């Protein structure tokens, strides 16, 4: 996965070198700046509850369309809205892992990947995430440089869907 | 191809639920220690090379059947060979210290090490034996401790003893 | 740093010759010496995507932006575009920390230089390659190899060199093998 | 690369035998049933993709445990990987369909299919209830009477049908 | 085989496609064709005993040195005569399966491919097929189109050999 | 692109061989069909503006928030409605050239070919001209099997686009 | 590369309308005339070895220079390579017959054929000359009225000429 | 690929020892016959295709099966497949038999051979029987006294004949 | 190995064709040349022991300052004597292989490859071995061809060491 330390030893790997100065001055780095990186996914994970519904919420105001014209790609039924929970939940669980990971891996390999494939193949507007991750970034409740790196996530995963 | 950190989210992301504030703690507890992990590998790095030659030149005398004719280190060719294996894996033990798990030891590596040994035609025996002694010799230098701020870093110790003994385990 | 040390070959269909013209199950030869249109120039990328990639794995996130503007533009190689594939990030991600060097090998050797190992001798004889020189150098020297300047010259994609009567490397070898799936549920 | 004609001349070649009148009437009547053929095959690739998406969607709701976090068909990769597997099944299939043989659909897909699905650990019995629902929404599509010069067609239905199964039972 | 069927099968295989109206239309051609092809095919069968013992007098007549110069690549031993009528048997019931299959494959799978090597290790000149071939051409007993598909099958076998 | 006429051709050249006469056939049933296809082209054009009007009022009954949401995307102005036109113009004007060339080539050169990344980063949603497409293949005004062939291609372009 | 129907749509796509009847027309008339481009094409192919066979020895007495020791077309193994690139103009030429179009011809054959000729040293006038004789040769084969149903097919046989010439103003 | 003096200094090497007094004789007793080695592999290579060539007439007339309809090296296609591989054996074992060991024949050869022909169909034991005849074919060419020195040669045939055996029995 | 029979073996079957009078008159070369060399080894084997006692001695008085340093890597001690002398034996019993061999193979095979590694790693100075090969190439008590070709062998691998 494209965490900080792996992408190091994977350079010195390609080099077929033991590790040098270069590549421990950036794991300090990651060291460095964890403490920080750890308090946002704490303070993101502990409020995931309100975020995630809050989400929800803010995408069926944005999109009155997705909530009452039929069809499966939309939250027409119950079952439907149970499916952008858990969708939702997806993203906001993947964005924690990514800040405690350091780096974009995680979200990468679990949701980025082949993300435009599928997206169109069960006909869910990118346009939907879009707006639900905007919510998320804007009562992510962090603040400073914490608040600085879970937004960079954030907007890492708004870009991705564009 | 995994790291503290990644290893952790992955079994979260199997169990599908949110970083539990006990992982949280755990991977607290791994940045505290950061600082004597770094200083183990630099430590380690800038004399690797002596270390190894320095273990070879016993291991090979206290093994003769190696280097006597018929012997798998005899010729020049081989012996450059067994030189090189030593140093392959002091190099991905170090990468396995640095990431603080053995997950690289044994996906590039140590995955069908000793049937590779046991079809080139190599005593898998005596390879445990050199293992062991770059196993020795690695803890040694890494717990010779001075010129630094002291600390408790017998952990560290226990765990790149681990590494090796999980290769010198998986050769034979 | 040590003479590659020596393999056995064994009697392949790609070692043999044979005085066929081309079959049905001919491979089909993607060649851009020709400098064809554009459309056309997009199938070849699309086969060399894949060849060194499997047809499962070559999503949106996958593509290089850069390798489809390279091949458009009279630029490296078809050759060098396999390469850049091949030591890409996310090759690396798919395929080489998935694998041991011995299964790397073979995994490569079907693929980018599309006949499979002579025999285990030979997966043993490069997998050093693998590990002294790094894998950037190994896929390096796989392309660099005199018998990948006979096979594909320069501008044609790797292929299977000929599966007369036997089972296509990608639908016989998977991303990983089973042994990596003990770390999967 | 067989086809129905390729088929019965590889078995008038091995026998070494002109080819007989009761050969050439065995396959004068497949030529002047080929509109059928052709129209059927027009039909499944012209709904391809809405075969593939809703039949996935069936799958998932049968069998929750792949949507699931930990199972094979999640992280959105995978996803995609089942979608495209489920499309590569059906494209095998019509080929097979169009040339009126097997030796396509068993030399390119079903040669070993079962062996990459065991290593990958792919639950193989989900992708068999996988095509089998693909086999019914396809074969009622393609069989739609309304919309097409009437005939009877039920025999080109039951060999699409055997194609299908012929799959599903290879894979699992 | 490069029957024309699994030809469009293999081409649309190779981009992974599903078969699109340009291989339906292919076929659709393959089976309008089909008509005049089976008319031919049975044309040269029914009268495949008269035109090979005429095609092996004619190269006989044609080149008189092949059954009389002394060696054993002559048709001078009765043995001899079954194998060189066995030859030109062999050329006509290709061209038939041919006929029959809708295109070259079989005449590629069985005796197009290597066809070089043998007629140069067994010194067997391809001239004297040449002239049977057109005997048999011109023999044929066709009319029309059909007779245009064998004169093409046949002509391709000549153009092979030389 | 994949023209029939072009598709044996390229066949033949990476074979390096003379046209055979399998190629030969697929060619002709080419030209048999082209009767009908040039009759669907004419048919499809001579009522292009009716098919290109209605079918904007069919994606604006399906759905109605793209009439009223504001935002480049949408075709609340009445520029956004002239784009639409324009669009759905496009898309009958490829079919009518796809029914020419009896080949999906023109629609993969000119439309197919990354309509990924532009329906994706002018937030177009694919349903939109799905259901324009499906409108068209309604309403072509065609019978027999000239109408299969239309809707044969406007099918293609349904799939492939979502 | 385009054939004739591509051509015809290629140039409307770039201007941007529907096609309009005038070519409509042209297109139906081309197809009113298939039949002829596709004998030609069969007549020239089957007689390929011929054509190039008589051409070739015509060019070697006309130009004996080519065929004395120290000329290009010497050694037997130039020869070969002579007669070989003779055929290759032919099945390109053959190509852009059944295509309708020189685009292919223009593409691959003689694109770029003009340097390759003068950087080996070659005289592409004698090469000119080749495709000369060629061309007599294959229209008079293609043009001969016995054998098949009676027609007025001097169109297409200026055509196929001006392919010809094409490639010999192109070499030379 | 070790010949006969490279095969007794790399068992001298593993012994450790060096080269023995026998050892030195065996060697010097081939390099005194050796203008006959010489001899022999250049009859055997300046016949080469009339040897294949009668070989395989023979292998027809004795197995007529081969060449009738539906046979294993009917078509030209496997029939120039046939004659190659004769050829290939051929080929090999005169390279076998000028460097003095069977070492080249079993390594790049015999080295799997076995199991090419079982999975291709091809019979072992008729092509045993083919190296056979080429056997007889190549010593009799070998020991044609006529237009030679004259000498007892026989001893340096037996182990040509041994080099064709040694293939015979891998092959199947 | 790379033997002169071996290499025109192995030229030959890389262009895939039998044997030529090119390689069979280089394997005659080899013949007439393969007198002299194996008189050489003969001499050089019978008096090996001899020749080995008078190189370790010159090994010693060329560097006494080794002989008394005390370490792994000298021969100050009586077990590091009998180290060295195994080791200068080493190199005159592949001297005598390369002799038997008319090649350099042997001295590739069993030393060379990868010299550089071995003298960098245990840092035992070829210079020792050197003065004592030299020591030898004056004592050996050949003459003529067979002096010159053997003295042709031991420069060319003391010019590889350095
Ligand atoms: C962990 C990585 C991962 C992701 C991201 C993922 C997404 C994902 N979302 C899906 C569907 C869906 N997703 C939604 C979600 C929504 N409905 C709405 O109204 C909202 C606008 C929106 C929430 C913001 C709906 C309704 C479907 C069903 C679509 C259908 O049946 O047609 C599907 C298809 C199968 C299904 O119906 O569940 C997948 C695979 N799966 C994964 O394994
Ligand atoms: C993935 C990590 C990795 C490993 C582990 C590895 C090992 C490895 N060592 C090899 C050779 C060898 N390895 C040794 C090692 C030893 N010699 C001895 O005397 C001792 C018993 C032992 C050291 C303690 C020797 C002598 C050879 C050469 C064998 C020969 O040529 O005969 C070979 C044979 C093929 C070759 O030389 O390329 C492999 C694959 N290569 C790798 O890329
Ligand atoms: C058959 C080809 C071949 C060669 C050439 C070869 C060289 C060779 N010399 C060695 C060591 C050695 N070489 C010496 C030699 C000397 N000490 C001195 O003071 C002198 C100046 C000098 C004699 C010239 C010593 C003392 C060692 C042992 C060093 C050790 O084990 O640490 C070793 C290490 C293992 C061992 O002791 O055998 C090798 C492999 N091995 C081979 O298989
Ligand atoms: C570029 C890579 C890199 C290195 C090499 C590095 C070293 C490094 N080691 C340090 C301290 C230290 N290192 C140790 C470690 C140890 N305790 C022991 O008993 C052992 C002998 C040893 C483990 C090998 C301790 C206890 C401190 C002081 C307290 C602390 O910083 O945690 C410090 C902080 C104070 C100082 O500068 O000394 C740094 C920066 N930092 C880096 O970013
Ligand atoms: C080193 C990194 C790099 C750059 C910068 C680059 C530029 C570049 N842009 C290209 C194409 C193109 N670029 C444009 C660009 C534009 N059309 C417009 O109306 C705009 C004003 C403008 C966008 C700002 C177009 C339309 C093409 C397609 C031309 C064609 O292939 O037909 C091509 C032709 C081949 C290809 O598409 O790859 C190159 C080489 N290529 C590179 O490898
Ligand atoms: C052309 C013939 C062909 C076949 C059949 C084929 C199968 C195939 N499917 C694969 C992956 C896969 N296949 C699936 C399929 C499924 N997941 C599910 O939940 C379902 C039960 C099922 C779909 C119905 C998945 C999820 C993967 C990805 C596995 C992974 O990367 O972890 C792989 C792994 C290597 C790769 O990704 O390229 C192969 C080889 N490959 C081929 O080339
Ligand atoms: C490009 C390839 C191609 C297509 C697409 C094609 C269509 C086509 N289908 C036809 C007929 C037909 N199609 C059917 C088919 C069916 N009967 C049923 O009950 C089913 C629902 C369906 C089968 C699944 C039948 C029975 C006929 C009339 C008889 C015949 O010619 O086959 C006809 C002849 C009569 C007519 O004009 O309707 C054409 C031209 N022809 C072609 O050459
Ligand atoms: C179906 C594909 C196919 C072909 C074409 C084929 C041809 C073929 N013809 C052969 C022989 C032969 N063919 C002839 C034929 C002729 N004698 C004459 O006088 C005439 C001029 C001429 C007939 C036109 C003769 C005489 C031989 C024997 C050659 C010899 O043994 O020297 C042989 C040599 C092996 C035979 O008995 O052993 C082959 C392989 N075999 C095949 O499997
Ligand atoms: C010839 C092939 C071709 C296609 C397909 C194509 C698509 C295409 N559609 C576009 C925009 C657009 N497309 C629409 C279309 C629609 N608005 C709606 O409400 C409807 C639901 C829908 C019609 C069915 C609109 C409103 C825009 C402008 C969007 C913007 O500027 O943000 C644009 C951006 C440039 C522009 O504004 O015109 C492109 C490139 N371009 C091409 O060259
Ligand atoms: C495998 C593809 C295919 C071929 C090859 C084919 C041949 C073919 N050519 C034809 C006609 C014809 N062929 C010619 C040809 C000529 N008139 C001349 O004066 C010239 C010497 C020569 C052209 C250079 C003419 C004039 C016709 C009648 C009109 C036409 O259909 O084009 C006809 C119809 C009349 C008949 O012969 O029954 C057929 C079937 N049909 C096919 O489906
Ligand atoms: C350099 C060593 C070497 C050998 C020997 C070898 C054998 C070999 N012979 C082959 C072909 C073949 N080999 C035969 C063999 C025979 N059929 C018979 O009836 C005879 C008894 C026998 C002749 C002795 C045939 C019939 C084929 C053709 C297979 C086919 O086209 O289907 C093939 C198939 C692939 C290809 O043609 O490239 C191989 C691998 N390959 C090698 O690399
Ligand atoms: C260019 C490679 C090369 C070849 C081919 C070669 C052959 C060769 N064979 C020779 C003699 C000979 N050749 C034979 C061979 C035979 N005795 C028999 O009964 C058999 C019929 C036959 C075995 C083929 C004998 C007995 C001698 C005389 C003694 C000898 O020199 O070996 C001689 C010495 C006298 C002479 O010039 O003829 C040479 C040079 N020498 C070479 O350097």
């Amino acid at each position: 996965m494209k965490t900080p330390i792996t992408e190091a030893i994977a350079a010195a790997d390609t080099q077929g070198r033991f590790l040098s100065n270069t590549e421990l001055q950036a794991v300090d780095g990651r060291f460095k700046r964890a403490v920080a990186s750890m308090e946002a996914a704490r303070a993101l994970t502990n409020n995931a509850q309100s975020l995630i519904d809050g989400a929800a919420q803010a995408v069926y105001q944005k999109f009155p369309y997705t909530t009452t014209m039929q069809g499966s790609q939309y939250a027409s039924t119950p079952e439907g809205k149970a499916k952008c929970a858990r969708d939702i939940g997806y993203y906001l669980r993947m964005v924690t892992y990514c800040l405690v990971a350091g780096g974009t891996g995680p979200m990468d390999e679990y949701l980025i990947a082949g993300l435009s494939e599928i997206n169109s193949t069960f006909d869910l507007s990118p346009s939907w995430y879009i707006e639900a991750l905007k919510y998320i970034k804007a009562n992510h409740g962090l603040t400073g440089q914490a608040a600085v790196e879970a937004n960079a996530y954030i907007d890492y995963a708004i870009n991705a869907l564009s | 191809m995994l790291d503290a950190f990644a290893k952790v989210v992955a079994q979260a992301d199997a169990r599908g639920e949110f970083l539990t504030n006990a992982q949280f703690d755990a991977l607290s507890n791994l940045v505290k220690e950061g600082n004597k992990r770094l200083d183990a590998v630099n430590r380690i790095t800038s004399n690797a090379s002596t270390i190894v030659a320095n273990a070879a030149r016993a291991l090979f005398a206290e093994q003769p059947q190696l280097i006597q004719p018929g012997g798998n280190a005899y010729t020049n060719r081989r012996m450059a060979a067994c030189l090189r294996d030593m140093e392959i894996i002091l190099r991905y033990v170090t990468y396995a210290i640095l990431a603080g798990d053995s997950s690289v030891l044994d996906d590039r590596c140590l995955n069908g090490l000793r049937e590779t040994y046991q079809a080139l035609g190599t005593p898998g025996s005596s390879v445990a034996v050199a293992i062991q002694k770059m196993k020795d010799a690695a803890i040694a230098i890494a717990n010779d401790p001075n010129g630094i701020t002291p600390g408790d870093c017998s952990a560290l110790m226990s765990e790149i003893a681990g590494y090796f003994d999980r290769a010198a385990a998986a050769v034979a | 740093t040590i003479p590659l040390l020596s393999y056995a070959p064994s009697s392949q269909n790609q070692r043999v010759a044979g005085y066929e013209v081309p079959n049905e199950e001919t491979p089909w030869r993607y060649s851009l010496e020709d400098a064809v249109d554009q459309s056309d120039i997009d199938e070849l990328i699309w086969a060399a995507y894949r060849q060194v990639f499997s047809e499962h794995v070559v999503l949106k996130s996958t593509r290089q932006p850069h390798l489809e503007s390279q091949l458009a533009n009279r630029a490296i190689s078809v050759r060098d575009f396999i390469r850049g594939l091949a030591k890409s990030e996310t090759f690396r991600r798919l395929v080489v920390e998935t694998n041991s060097n011995y299964r790397l090998v073979e995994i490569a050797l079907k693929r980018l230089l599309g006949r499979a190992p002579y025999n285990k001798q030979e997966e043993l004889a490069w997998s050093i390659r693998i590990a002294t020189d790094g894998w950037q150098k190994f896929v390096d020297t796989l392309v660099d190899s005199d018998e990948y300047t006979q096979n594909f010259g320069d501008n044609t994609v790797p292929y299977q060199r000929r599966r007369y009567k036997d089972r296509p490397f990608n639908l016989v070898t998977p991303r990983y093998s089973d042994y990596w799936r003990d770390k999967l549920e």
